[PDB]
């Protein structure tokens, strides 16, 4: 393996034809045998997909791929938030108010 | 009750089926389930396919028909490089 | 606190200059190595070694990808072996490097 | 690629190229007297480890594969940056197939070059999935491969 | 875009009725808006009286009331002039101001 093993974290839709989030992941030799928290943010579109897929593939090794289906079956999305209060174009307030 | 696997078996009428309404959708998305241990296409691995075979499933997307893992005899039956690269070309990979 | 780049034109000249400078600078503890492999292996080999023996193209692809940027304030000496490679079709690599 | 703009297919090797074109596993849409079909089957004859015979053809193969490392990595980075997931799976796999010099349906134990190739071809002969080998013991592996 | 011919005697109440479904309260809000537009020192305290009376809602109408404060007021006073002497009195008051004389010209032709 050497000093490091390089991986690609590819997060893609149900069709696996758009990468919603790719990122490089260096698994360094000091930090094998322990969990790496990789926090990222993926977009979710209005035809709510059944899954995303996280493929963590090796950058160097053939047939080194772990796919994980992030399933959206029991995913309760938050409500589409109310619109912000508008700046009503008030005539600007003198301090005598 | 049918056993005649031909294209015109006996007792086969067009009252055996009725066309039902089927329509398409942009409004929702479906998904796929592929087998877990192997993949789905056994048209090249035809002897490896039994009708009484057992398979688990996998929430994945299916590979193409002519994908690499579906025709392993096209990629795996190669003779190994035995006394190859001995009269090859000297070219230095300068960038790699 | 320092790195020395030895840019030699051919790769087997580089692989024997690694042995020559590894024998001659052995009493100093100086790590001589050859820039090969993927870009992560090359930035690890730059971070680990002092005499970095490479082709002009390998050092140029490292400077283009940026894997020496943390150690160019540590590069104090580049040695362009066979600089009449400026006449070669590999000439633009050396002209870009210099 | 424009790195292979001077690769021409000479007639003195065309017969050998046909013996590659009937054996390379990815089909080639071109005819073999077009140079792109030559670069195609030379890359696929490299990854397949087919033994070539013409000196010009082995030299063209060594050239197109030493360019193919960077060229396939550049295709992979273009395709990854634009976000195409199927093509980035194909291109990253083809980078690793050019680098490791094996097709991805072959055993992953060919990337460890320290194994005997006879036991690796015994593993590929007994074609189970590679992930089956994880659950077995060192006795159970050795008697599954015999 | 608001013309003096567009403002009639009950244009104000017709515009308040888009926010008040009742008609007694729309009539009350209309004559309250009329005395806000009339008994006003100047612009911003009148517009603050309008957002005090009609809320932070109805603000596009308060914008229209503030932008045309003299046109809406004097054309509503002229169109709701029930006497004829009251009508020529309001028109004589409007001829003394060139902005109101401009609205008076726009009312006729």
């Amino acid at each position: 393996h050497g000093s490091s093993e390089a991986f690609w974290i590819l997060v893609e839709d149900v069709d696996s034809e758009v990468i919603l989030h790719h990122e490089y992941f260096l698994l360094k030799a000091k930090y094998a045998q322990d969990e790496h928290l990789i926090t990222f943010f993926v977009p979710v579109f209005e035809p709510l997909p059944p899954q995303y897929f996280i493929r963590v593939v090796s950058d160097r090794w053939l047939s080194c791929e772990t796919q994980l289906p992030v399933s959206f079956r029991h995913l309760i999305l938050p409500e589409k938030y109310p619109p912000p209060t508008e700046l009503l174009d008030l005539q600007p307030l003198p301090v005598s108010a | 009750q049918n056993t005649d696997k031909g294209n015109n078996p006996k007792g086969y009428l067009p009252s055996h089926y009725e066309r039902v309404q089927m329509l398409l959708s942009d409004r929702f998305l479906g998904f796929f389930m592929v087998p877990a241990q192997s993949s789905w296409n056994y048209n090249f691995m035809g002897v490896r396919h039994d009708p009484n075979m057992k398979y688990e499933l996998q929430l994945a997307n299916p590979k193409e028909f002519y994908h690499e893992v579906h025709r392993p005899s096209h990629f795996l039956n190669f003779a190994l490089l035995q006394e190859g690269e001995v009269y090859s070309a000297d070219r230095e990979d300068l960038y790699a | 606190d320092f790195k020395i780049i030895y840019i030699a034109p051919m790769r087997s000249l580089v692989q024997e200059m690694v042995g020559s400078f590894g024998k001659r600078l052995a009493t100093y503890g100086i790590t001589v190595a050859e820039l090969t492999g993927d870009h992560q292996l090359c930035k690890e080999e730059i971070s680990a070694t002092q005499i970095i023996v490479c082709t002009p193209e390998k050092w140029d692809i490292i400077t283009r990808k940026g894997g020496e940027r943390t150690y160019t304030q540590l590069v104090r000496l580049i040695i362009l072996d066979e600089i009449h490679l400026l006449h070669d079709d590999r000439g633009p690599v050396l002209e870009a490097l210099v | 690629s424009s790195e292979f703009k001077n690769i021409t297919v000479r007639e003195e090797e065309k017969l050998e190229l046909q013996k590659l074109l009937e054996r390379v596993p990815i089909p080639v849409k071109e005819s073999i007297e077009e140079p792109s079909a030559k670069i195609n089957v030379l890359l696929q004859a490299f990854i397949s480890q087919l033994k070539l015979e013409g000196f010009a053809l082995m030299a063209d193969m060594v050239y197109v594969t030493q360019s193919a490392g960077r060229l396939m990595r550049a295709i992979f980075e273009i395709v990854l940056n634009r976000g195409w997931a199927q093509l980035t799976d194909k291109t990253l796999n083809l980078c690793k197939m050019i680098d490791k010099r094996m097709w991805q349906s072959m055993c992953p134990l060919r990337q460890f070059r320290k194994l005997p190739e006879e036991v690796v071809k015994k593993i590929e002969k007994k074609n189970f999935p590679f992930e089956r080998l994880y659950d077995l013991n060192h006795n159970e592996i050795g008697e599954l491969i015999r | 875009d608001l013309h003096p011919r567009d403002i009639d005697a009950f244009w104000l109440q017709r515009q308040l009725s888009r926010f008040y479904d009742d008609a007694i309260v729309s009539q009350k809000k209309a004559d309250e808006v009329l005395e806000i537009l009339k008994t006003a020192s100047d612009d911003r305290e009148c517009e603050n009286q309008l957002v005090l009376l009609l809320g932070f809602n109805t603000f596009d109408f308060i914008k229209v009331l503030r932008q045309h404060r003299m046109m809406i007021l004097y054309c509503t006073l002229l169109a709701s002039a029930q006497s004829e002497a009251e009508k020529e009195r309001i028109m004589g008051k409007m001829e003394a101001d060139p902005e109101l004389s401009k609205f008076l010209y726009q009312l006729h032709e």
